[PDB]
């Protein structure tokens, strides 16, 4: 009924996240990850949305580098919803374990716990805890970055020549 | 990436060892984050996952440890589309007409002046997977009447990753890893190595989702624009997508549509070690090199290694002689978490000598007519001892130096399959010119930077934390350095800062043993754990880092209680 | 770009007085060097002359004195080709086929690995320009087995703009210097302002070359697709390459084929001030607008003025009025000096104070459903006197705020072409949580900076010398400011440095009159004449500049070998 | 061709050239430009004359802003060529008065003859001055870049398109 997790914090604030289940161990993960790392992260869920454009202008790059390097914005958020579609997704998440399907769903809970804190208040995150791209995530937002990380070797290295095929005028 | 994974002969103790370097990113959603899960009857496991990730990627746990390197192996292909006349967004195979699946995708976008706009595009989709606009690759390849392109990568089908990393986390033997690998056959675009309580042997395997493409496909099926493209991407399938023949293979043991058999992909185990640093699968140990394996998977005799890689094997090699300077002559925890900081340089170690003796004598140069004194340079550089520390004054000439290097024809003494560490060797004494030409160019920007040409390269190499320079050691792999600190700013810009967004460099370090008391692991992770500046783990692990001070990570539930900075929180919700 | 014209009327002396201030590169071959040419018996002028260029384009002698400001005026069009089916390489005009001049072209290119290896490909002319590639602009214009592009650019077949300058550097009056600018018609794609010893007027023109085209030409000969994008390129014409009535006219005054005639070019002459920041001609001068030219000289009245142009025609008016906080209402050498670096921001002083009645009561806010303090933000700003000086605190976040104010239906008083120096205003309350959403970002940048919002502008804005950072004024004309020091560096990565490759800033500036005594010139080279770091003209002009202290730049023979850091040598070859 | 000219520099280094004659003029200008800025312009000979490819590679970036923007070397190379034609240069030429012609003639040989000066020795110029790209230029060259400042107004806001329009496959 409920997610609980018990955070360690050691040296180096190196978390030690203990549950009872998969859930609840996704909630603990979700919840430090951007307790420490908001910012990137928030920024990371608009790329794999394909909601950077809106927010942060088409024309504009990446502001982060990664396996997807720092296209435009645009050809960015056409990628992504191109080819991370909600069909893609669905496959994705109807081949995976219960245990695996629960650990995300908590992970989003955790996440999203964090983006209140934050929202709330705090003097942590002040680059980015009162931006509009500062939002709640859903699990299936989740899925779209595992499914991305897997394309580091093939569709990443080619976002915008895929976000620009177009046939004949 | 780097990773060893030594066996009982190399470590002489009664488990193995795990050295894992991932070279990777230090901002951004793929960077890594350190944690523990501790999942009540189903998995006590710790190491680094990236962030959005729910699972461990690369750590340990009470019986296996492992990491990855990125592989050589191709994850994706093109397909040539013989068009419709009349519809460019038709395709034929075997003379059968089909349609491409298209999606009329609208992305609002903010304009300058605080407007949103909405941006429509229509996008396709093959049997193959997206269309791909090749035209900037090369005009000719644009998407006419007459033809279209197609890219597909296998991952596009590929639901067993997850899924795989999380049966490794709950792993209880290398045996099961090594199982668990091949029933999901999942792993994307990377190698493994991993090293099991009370297995003698450590394990490699370039075992994952690759295309599946027979010697016959890739002569009769490859277009002529394909072949074109052998050059820039070798090994990468170019076939025609109007025949159905061209389409990629299953295998009796594929998990997977279009993947090669689980059987024809590369392993190997062995009691002394097994290594990656970016190659292909050949070098996993030198003494017992893999070969016959798919050619998709990368040269495996026939191509010379990268320097990295030479610097890796030789490590090893020099390590389990008693040759390298430490002490005895096995793998040994403290021996290894020196070792690998080592900092020792390649390029310099081997070409250094034969550089300057063909070069610095006279001193006095004419380049491009000009009047070049070149004294100080050679002194520096002859002092140096071809080693990146935070002490070692001149390294960065080097580094200026070397790039700058022309490559074609360098060598004299050229690749051998019988000697790939030692081997192209030999600086070409034709190549005099070209050679004073870049240390004169490399003088002039180190003179640029307003750093002396003596600096210490810790002052020169650093990161910033808390409004001070932390200095740093290591380099970029493409001079043989094996410890990486690898920057993306021109040294005229403030020096090697790693401040910005540096290129793949140290970023999550582990060294794993599994003693008779349990798994104990030292680690680093570079750059911290927060990306928060006022964060007090924004810096913190960084200072240690900068101090070649590991950190003995806390993992039974005694460590983490007795760990002197150890506070608890729960947090819970309604689901 | 900035330049004042001072007429008798506002100088209260015998001559006028000249203001130059191009706002230009910092690096570069484009950037400007300062010197002297003294000509035995044929000129003796004095300014600024791009790396590269041997005569000067910006200056004065001894009896004028000039200088320029980028023009609205388009200087370029299109031709849209009808191809001939079967061969792409022909264009159709008026029915007969016409070849296109091609020219395969190797460029040896050195690859990453050190090796040379040849580039060749093979482009193309017609008889209006080389073919242009306008497919990144819109995939519909593709170079195809029907239609091409071509670009025209009237300064190709200019060949008269050195001697212009040239003539001018010899010119030994106004009205000579006018007789040159009509005479040669050579000026490529700037507008003029110039001044002259013992000549009452002021002079502005934006005479040129420019394309002619008919307003008839722009109904007949526009293209569909020309149509479609004369919203993105407003006045540029996009023309029918098919039809000969469809290439650019030739006046009876023309002095270039295809340029207008210098008849229906704008110019005018004012005994009170001439001005330009980068406006059309309409408002050279403010209390006399200049209407009717063609179209494609720019707007005349439909279209509101930047906030730069008003914040230069308000000083000049405050100036006259005397009502600037200057000594007088005259516009004299010393306080024209003043006044150019006077660091006033005019979205500041007609609008800051609006902004923060509406969203600074309270201070504590709910922003994106986030709690967020803005307490101290709203206090420095209030405290902050709308200038952008090295004491200033607080101009740095409103350059970070200002930036990020969205634009749409902000002002609920639009343009008035009858009052456009104070208009469009007026900031709509509706635009309340949009002017927060802004400022909290601002404060977050800041923040990033690890500069304080109070932060001394002198400390945000900078310039590197000899390890030493020397304090900056100014800022960038977006925001509303004349002195313009414009850092294209964001402020979270080390501040406003001016040590890379800035905006167009305050490069070479001048404020010449001339006394009876003879020409007079204050100068400043922000960056210096060097460019070498172990040069000691790296950063000796920066300094001053930094100190605000004008150079008076020796003229006269005896002025220069009376200079205090006189040196002479003489430098011969066969 | 017997240059002469007389070089005085007041406070901030401004130099004062003079000169008997248009040529000797160009001489003292071209000398004390080249003294002050030579790597600056060096560079800029390789970009109107279309030779950065050779030098600095294909790929590379100007490494200078300026009104022709930042393009890559290879499409600025192909610009260059085809819109700075030795055509273009004679009709520049073709239409100058003789003592234009004088003045750019001196011009070159001044900057010749700090490029000497340079290569000769000397610590002024240190980041450049034992390069291939710092070398002695002609008048043409000079010509190219009097006309590429013309072109700011239109050609060269489209140097990259220029140099890639291509016919139709
Ligand atoms: C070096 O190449 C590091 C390997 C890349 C990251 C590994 C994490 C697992 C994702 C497949
Ligand atoms: C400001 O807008 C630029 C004015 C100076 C540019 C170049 C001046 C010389 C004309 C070619």
């Amino acid at each position: 009924s409920t997610y609980s997790a018990e955070i360690r914090r050691t040296t180096m604030g190196v978390p030690h996240i203990k549950a009872g289940n998969w859930g609840s161990a996704g909630y603990g993960f979700g919840y430090v990850q951007a307790q420490d790392n908001l910012c990137t992260m928030a920024d990371s869920f608009l790329t794999y949305r394909g909601e950077r454009s809106r927010h942060l202008g088409g024309s504009a790059q990446l502001v982060y580098n990664s396996t997807l390097g720092r296209p435009r914005n645009i050809d960015s958020d056409f990628f992504h919803r191109h080819v991370i579609s909600d069909e893609a997704v669905d496959r994705t998440m109807a081949a995976q374990p219960a245990k695996l399907l629960q650990m995300v769903e908590g992970f989003a809970a955790g996440y999203n716990r964090y983006v209140r804190e934050a929202k709330a208040g705090g003097s942590a995150h002040a680059a980015c805890r009162s931006e509009a791209w500062v939002q709640p995530i859903t699990a299936r937002d989740v899925w779209r970055r595992i499914y991305a990380a897997n394309l580091a070797g093939g569709y990443s290295n080619f976002a915008e020549a895929i976000a620009n095929a177009q046939p004949p005028q | 990436s780097n990773m060893y994974g030594f066996g009982t002969a190399a470590t002489g103790e009664g488990s193995g060892l795990l050295f894992g370097n991932p070279h990777w990113y230090w901002k951004g959603p793929d960077r890594f984050y350190q944690a523990q899960l501790t999942i009540d009857g189903e998995a006590n496991v710790s190491g680094v996952s990236f962030l959005g990730l729910p699972v461990i990627q690369i750590g340990f746990n009470d019986s296996v440890a492992w990491s990855h390197t990125v592989s050589t192996a191709r994850r994706f292909g093109f397909f040539q589309l013989s068009l419709v006349p009349g519809d460019p967004t038709s395709y034929l195979v075997d003379g059968v007409p089909v349609k491409m699946k298209p999606a009329t995708i609208t992305v609002p976008s903010r304009n300058a002046d605080g407007s949103v706009s909405d941006v429509t595009r229509t996008l396709y989709h093959s049997e193959f997977g997206p269309l791909v606009n090749l035209a900037g690759l090369n005009p000719a390849l644009a998407w006419s009447q007459q033809t279209a392109f197609a890219i597909r990568d296998i991952n596009g089908e590929n639901f067993r990753t997850l899924r795989t990393w999380m049966r490794w986390n709950q792993a209880k033997s290398l045996d099961e890893f090594i199982a668990i690998q091949k029933e999901e056959a999942g792993i994307p675009w990377v190698n493994t190595v991993a090293v099991g309580r009370g297995d003698a042997k450590a394990w490699y395997a370039d075992i994952g989702v690759v295309p599946n493409v027979s010697p016959a496909q890739l002569a009769r099926c490859t277009t002529p624009f394909g072949k074109a493209f052998a050059q820039a991407l070798p090994n990468v399938p170019f076939f025609d997508g109007s025949r159905s023949e061209c389409d990629w293979l299953t295998d009796a043991d594929s998990v997977q549509p279009g993947a090669i058999g689980v059987s024809r992909m590369p392993s190997l185990q062995r009691d002394d070690y097994v290594g990656n640093m970016n190659d292909s699968y050949w070098l996993a140990n030198v003494h017992a090199p893999l070969t016959g394996y798919p050619a998709i998977f990368g040269p495996a005799g026939t191509s010379a290694q990268t320097l990295r890689t030479r610097m890796g094997h030789t490590m090893v090699l020099e390590r389990l002689a008693g040759t390298d300077g430490y002490p005895g002559n096995k793998a040994t925890p403290a021996v290894v978490r020196e070792m690998v900081l080592g900092n020792r340089v390649f390029s310099a170690e081997r070409f250094k000598d034969e550089v300057l003796d063909l070069i610095c004598t006279p001193a006095q140069w004419t380049v491009n007519g000009a009047a070049v004194d070149a004294a100080q340079a050679c002194a520096v550089l002859a002092a140096w001892d071809n080693r990146g520390r935070k002490d070692s004054r001149g390294a960065h000439l080097w580094d200026e130096f070397w790039s700058r290097v022309p490559t074609a024809s360098l060598f004299t003494v050229p690749f051998s399959a019988a000697d790939p560490l030692n081997t192209p060797r030999g600086i070409n004494a034709a190549a005099a010119d070209a050679l004073r030409q870049a240390m004169a160019t490399a003088v002039a920007r180190v003179g640029q930077s307003g750093y002396a040409l003596d600096a210490p390269r810790g002052e020169v190499l650093y990161v910033t934390r808390g409004g001070t320079r932390l200095p740093l050691y290591g380099g970029c792999g493409a001079m043989g350095y094996f410890t990486i600190t690898c920057s993306e700013n021109d040294i005229t810009q403030g020096g090697y800062s790693m401040d910005g967004q540096p290129n793949a460099s140290n970023s999550y370090m582990q060294v794993v043993s599994f003693p008779a008391s349990g798994v104990q692991a030292h680690t680093f992770l570079t750059y911290s754990l927060s990306d928060d500046p006022a964060s007090p783990h924004h810096g913190d692990y960084t200072k240690a880092y900068s101090a070649g001070q590991w950190l003995r990570v806390p993992f039974t539930e005694a460590e983490i209680t007795g760990n002197a900075d150890y506070r608890t929180a729960t947090v819970k919700e309604l689901e």
